[PDB]
Parts: structure tokens; C-alpha cells; sequence
């Protein structure tokens, strides 16, 4: 199934203040995460990362991490598409398996000047985090 | 062969018996090489996930490509070797010469050398396997070397990096990569092609020559030369790719087609259109890259399919292409018809600016990843065999499939 796309922007009510955005994707499903271009409010800048549970809990990213989204193009929708499977164009050995939890956060603050902030940010202040409880329910 | 563009279903792919399970395993890190009616093959069998499952067994095998009985080619394994330790062999690459295959691999105790380059010893091994083994043939059938002498110039370490290479007389050339300390890398940022790319910065090309922008090393594709006339322990000599349309060192391939070598380099960064072309010179290595505007591969967000603007990224899939007509520059390969997912393998015959005809190998939602295509003659007809990493959702064992595809002579349905 193609899951409903997730809009990575601070207006999204699906980022619940306590727990962030929780979903239960199944193996074989697909999901887009999109940083919308500026059109109501001004552009929100983010680096978005897949991280481990501790990093999600602590709202921290490590130098070793590579973004899954680099939202820094105000006039362009930027999309990341995931299929929940073993293969991908990812070169780091990252994949998806049933009964495992995966975490996506940003410690950016939304401003251009805070794009590369490594701690806190919207992960902390707005619960802009995604928990993917793959193959669960 | 059919030289016309057509939507007729003229390609008729055949699933052929695999060269060679248990539930919950993945057969991964494949190699297939073909030369002179023979092939070489390797894989890693893992228990669990394709990326991080426990390493169970590494196979390195050779055999013959033969008519299976109905004028369709298939692979018949004749000689298999299993390294003692499945955890320590990486990045094998194969070259055929004079009734043997030579398989060059990295030996590592620190994991994949690409991901832990600073700690990798630089150790290499060469395995020689007879394509027609003998009864009690000992060292004729299977013979091992550690490569002691390695000439790498400015590069800190060098490694095989791609499935297969070529022989010229008794000199082997394996696709390879050099690890160069990044502070030693010479690059003029003014050369980064950003004139049509409003968000690109001059630095993007240089920063993207390593697996991260601040990586200790940059990666430079090239060849490892091994001259068998040297004797029983030849040196190996690295030979860098030229800097024309430079992209991060990535799995590559040099192959003979119709009398000349051709080089293919996987697009593992921002230059996502197919990188391949006739080899102008082997040493120094210069490749007359095609200006191909139609073949690409899936990436992720920064460097997805069809991207041409310099970006800082390291992502993509190896999906090679095999020249089948030099005069008209027509080639064949299996490409993944998706922007950012490893899905939907399609066997495709194409020119620089035009796809001629194609065949979906499975479904639109079938998972597929690395593809390795080699073409040859069987009883006067052009055939291609493509290894395709492939599976469908729900399969309890993941393992590549082999597809044989005859190139049609006429364009009529
Ligand atoms: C994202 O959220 C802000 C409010 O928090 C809103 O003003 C802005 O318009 C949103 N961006 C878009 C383009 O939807
Ligand atoms: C390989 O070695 C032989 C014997 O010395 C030499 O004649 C030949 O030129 C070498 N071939 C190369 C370097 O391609
Ligand atoms: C591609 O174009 C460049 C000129 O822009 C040229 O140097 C090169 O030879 C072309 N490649 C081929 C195979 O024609
Ligand atoms: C794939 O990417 C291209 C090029 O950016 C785009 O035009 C197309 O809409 C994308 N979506 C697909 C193939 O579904």
C-alpha cells in the first residue's frame, strides 16, 4: 500500500506533542516524506535524519549521520520515498524488517541559521519525530 | 538486431536455472562474469537481513555457458571454492585468461573496507580456478595467493571494486578503487558543473568524492593491473581513471565487446545518468563517456533518478549496460524503473538519446537491486544473461535470479 504522505512542517497536527507522529507501516508499503515549498508562512529549513532510539529520545544527531532530507530549497518540494523492504539505493546497509522500530527526527530549529544544529530543535520543542513500528499492530 | 524504436513486445526474457537453501536467508553481494564461453560467480549467504545478517558462507565458483537443450543459454558450474572465513572476504572481482578465472578480493578484519577505510589493512588475495577441473588436479583446479607487491603511487590503499574485468594478452585488468587522503586530493572547484544548477555550490563535486563530505579519504575508480608473464607472483599496479566527468569511486566494470574494451562506472553520487563508454586508452585510463540522456537509476532524496546537478550525496545502485552493436552504439541492461526505490527491473535496449525497446522482468512492485548484464553469441544469435538481485514481498528466501534474453533480429511484434 502507498501510505499517506507525511508533510515535514511545523503546522502538521500529526506530530502529537508527546509522542510525535507514530505509524505502523507494513513490509512492502511505501511512504513519502515531503518538505513543502514556500507558497501562508515562510519556508522552514530542516535536516531530517534516521536515528537510533537513544538519539530520538535525547534529540541528538551525530557527526557520522547523513540526512534523509536536506530541506533548503524554498521554491522546490523536496521528497524522500521509502519502501519498507530489504533493498534500496542506500549505501550504509540500512533497511527495514518486521517487528522493529525506526526513528526519524530533526534537531534543526526551522531557521536557515539553525539548519545544522545537532541537539534539541524541533525534535524537542515540537515533537517533530516519526516512530515507524514496522510490521506491528 | 532490431535497430528501430518500438513498443512491440519483441523481447522475451527467460528465467534460467540459477548457478547452484534455508528459510530466512539472503544470498547477497553477487558477482557474475563471462568470457569465452565460461563464467565466474560469487555470493555471500547471510542468515537474517541482506545487509547485516550473520555471514554463513562465501562461494567463489566458475563454470561453462552452454545451450541448455532448447537453444537457450544457461550456466553450468564446474568448480567451487569456499573461503574458510565468510566474514573476511569482500569486493571480489573476476578476470578470465587461458582456461582459468582469476578472482581478486579484499581481505578485511574490520568489516567492509569502504565503511572502515582508515582501519583496513589493504590486504588483497587472488584465487585462480580452472574452468575445466581435473581428477585429483590439486593446484591446477584451485590455487590461492596473497598479493604482497602492490604499487599504488599516491594512494594510501587500493582495492578491487566491481564484478569483472578484461585480459589483454597475459595482463589482467580488474575494476578497482584508490583511497586517497582527502587533504591530498587535487580538485579545482571551478570545474564543478553548476552553471545550470541554481542551488549547487562550487564545492559540491569535491565534497562528494568521499562517502561523507569530511571523510578522511576520497575514492577514485580505476584498474588493478596484473601481468601474468611476470611469473607466479606478479605485482599488482593501480591505474587511476582520468578526471573527465569524475564521480566518486564506485563499483565498475571493464569488458570486451566487439573488439574493444568498454568501461561502466556505477553512479553512486549526483551524476545519475549512465556513466559508460569505449576505453580510449587502458593505461592511463581514459573513457570516452557517452552523452546518454535516457538511462539513470534510483537514488534517495538528494540524488534521485535523473539528477544532474552537483550535490553532496553517496547513494545509488549498480545496474550495468553491455554494448551489443558498436557501429550504431546500442546497449542492453536491466534498470530499475523507479525514482528512489529499488523496484521494477526492466530489461532495456537503448542508444544515447533513445530507449529502443524494453521488457519488464517481473511486476511494478517487485523488489530489485544490483544488476549485472553480459552479452555473447549462442549458435549465431546475440543473447544477454542478466543477474538480478530480486524478490517479491512475502518470499522467505532472497536470492538473485538469472534472466536470458535473446536480442531480436526483427522489430515486428
Ligand atoms: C508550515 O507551518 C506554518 C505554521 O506553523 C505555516 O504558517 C506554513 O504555511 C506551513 N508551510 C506550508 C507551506 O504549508
Ligand atoms: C607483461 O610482461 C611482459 C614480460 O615482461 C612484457 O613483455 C609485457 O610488456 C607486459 N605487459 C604489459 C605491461 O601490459
Ligand atoms: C560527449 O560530449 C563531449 C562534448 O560535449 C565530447 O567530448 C565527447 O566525446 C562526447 N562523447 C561521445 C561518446 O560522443
Ligand atoms: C520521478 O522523477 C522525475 C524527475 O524528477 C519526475 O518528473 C517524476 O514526476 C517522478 N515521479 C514518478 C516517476 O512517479
Amino acid at each position: 500500500i502507498v501510505l499517506e504522505p507525511i508533510y515535514w512542517n511545523s503546522s502538521n497536527s500529526k506530530f502529537l506533542p508527546g509522542q510525535g507522529l507514530v505509524l505502523y507501516p507494513q513490509i512492502g508499503d511505501k511512504l513519502d516524506i515531503i518538505c513543502p515549498k514556500v507558497d501562508v508562512g515562510q519556508y522552514e529549513y530542516y535536516k531530517v535524519y534516521m536515528v537510533d532510539k537513544d538519539q530520538a529520545d535525547r534529540c541528538t544527531i551525530k557527526k557520522e549521520n547523513t540526512p534523509l532530507l536536506n530541506c533548503a530549497k524554498p521554491d522546490q518540494d523536496i521528497k524522500f520515498t521509502i519502501k519498507f523492504q530489504e533493498f534500496s539505493p542506500n549505501l550504509w546497509g540500512l533497511e527495514f524488517q518486521k517487528n522493529k522500530d525506526y526513528y526519524i527526527i530533526s534537531t534543526s530549529n526551522g531557521s536557515l541559521e539553525g539548519l545544522d544544529n545537532q541537539e534539541g530543535g524541533v525534535c524537542q520543542t515540537r515533537a517533530m519525530k516519526i516512530l515507524m513500528k514496522v510490521g506491528h499492530h | 538486431i532490431c535497430l528501430q524504436k518500438t513498443s512491440n513486445q519483441i523481447l522475451k526474457p527467460k528465467l534460467i536455472s540459477y548457478t547452484l537453501g534455508q528459510s530466512g536467508t539472503c544470498i547477497t553481494d553477487p558477482l557474475l562474469a563471462m568470457d569465452e564461453g565460461y563464467f565466474a560467480y560469487s555470493h555471500l549467504e547471510r542468515i537474517g537481513s541482506c545487509s547485516r545478517g550473520v555471514s554463513k558462507q562465501r562461494i567463489i565458483g566458475v563454470g561453462e555457458v552452454l545451450d541448455r537443450g532448447d537453444e537457450v543459454p544457461s550456466l553450468f558450474m564446474t568448480n567451487v571454492w569456499t573461503p574458510p572465513n565468510p566474514n573476511t572476504v569482500y569486493h571480489c572481482s573476476a578476470v578470465y585468461n587461458n582456461e582459468f578465472y582469476y578472482v581478486l578480493c579484499a581481505v578485511s578484519t574490520v568489516g567492509d573496507p569502504i565503511l572502515n577505510s582508515t582501519y583496513w589493512s589493504g590486504s588483497l588475495m587472488m584465487t585462480r580456478l580452472a574452468v575445466k577441473p581435473k581428477s585429483n588436479g590439486g593446484g591446477y583446479n584451485q590455487h590461492q595467493l596473497a598479493l604482497r607487491s602492490i604499487e599504488k603511487g599516491r594512494y594510501d590503499k587500493v582495492m578491487p571494486y566491481g564484478p569483472s574485468g578484461i585480459k589483454q594478452g597475459d595482463t589482467l585488468y580488474f575494476p578497482a578503487v584508490g583511497f586517497l587522503v582527502r587533504t591530498e586530493f587535487k580538485y579545482n572547484d571551478s570545474n564543478c558543473p553548476i552553471t545550470k544548477c541554481q542551488y549547487s555550490k562550487p564545492e559540491n563535486c569535491r565534497l562528494s568524492m568521499g562517502i561523507r563530505p569530511n571523510s578522511h579519504y576520497i575514492l577514485r575508480s580505476g584498474l588493478l593491473k596484473y601481468n601474468l608473464s611476470d611469473g607466479e607472483n606478479p605485482k599488482v599496479v593501480f591505474i587511476e581513471i582520468s578526471d573527465q566527468r569524475l564521480s566518486i569511486g564506485s563499483p565498475s566494470k571493464i569488458y570486451d565487446s566487439l573488439g574493444q574494451p568498454v568501461f561502466y562506472q556505477a553512479s553512486f553520487s549526483w551524476d545519475t545518468m549512465i556513466k559508460f563508454g569505449d576505453v580510449l586508452t587502458v593505461n592511463p585510463l581514459v573513457v570516452n563517456w557517452r552523452n546518454n540522456t535516457v538511462i539513470s537509476r534510483p537514488g534517495q532524496s538528494q540524488c534521485p533518478r535523473f539528477n544532474t546537478c552537483p550535490e553532496i550525496c553517496w547513494e545509488g545502485v549498480y545496474n550495468d549496460a553491455f554494448l551489443i552493436d558498436r557501429i550504431n552504439w546500442i546497449s542492453a541492461g536491466v534498470f530499475l524503473d523507479s525514482n528512489q526505490t529499488a523496484e521494477n527491473p526492466v530489461f532495456t535496449v537503448f542508444k544515447d538519446n533513445e530507449i529502443l525497446y524494453r521488457a519488464q522482468l517481473a511486476s511494478e512492485d517487485t523488489n530489485a537491486q544490483k544488476t549485472i548484464t553480459n552479452c555473447f553469441l549462442l549458435k549465431n544469435k546475440i543473447w544477454c544473461i542478466s543477474l538480478v538481485e530480486i524478490y517479491d514481498t512475502g518470499d522467505n528466501v532472497i536470492r538473485p535470479k538469472l534472466f536470458a534474453v535473446k536480442i531480436p533480429e526483427q522489430c515486428t511484434h
